[PDB]
């Protein structure tokens, strides 16, 4: 018809969290880890050879 | 005191020759490539 509606619901949207892909950070790299060292042994060992 | 390489002669410029590849850093350089 012509006739307002009364509007009484309460309105209770809670947005879902939305996922999350965790990273797996990486700091220092196995190239560092190894050049972090001043006494390498394998460096030495090959000169011993 | 001395010790002579070979035939007892001395103050002779002998070259360092490339050598032969050993480590991979190394890049040493030689010169020969009861004696002494
Ligand atoms: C080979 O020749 C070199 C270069 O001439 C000689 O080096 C001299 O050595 C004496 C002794 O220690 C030093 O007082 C001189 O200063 C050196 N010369 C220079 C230009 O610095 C060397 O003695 C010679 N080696 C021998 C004769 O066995």
């Amino acid at each position: 018809s012509s006739i307002s509606t009364v509007d009484s619901m309460i309105a209770l949207d809670i947005d879902p969290l939305e996922n999350t892909d965790f990273r797996v950070l990486e700091l220092y790299s196995q190239k560092e880890l190894r050049s972090s060292n001043v006494f390498d042994l394998e460096e030495i060992m090959r000169e011993f050879n | 005191f001395v010790a002579y390489h070979r035939d007892s002669y001395e103050n002779k410029t002998m070259q360092l020759m490339p050598d032969d590849y050993s480590n991979t850093h190394s890049t040493r350089y030689v010169t020969v490539k009861e004696t002494s």
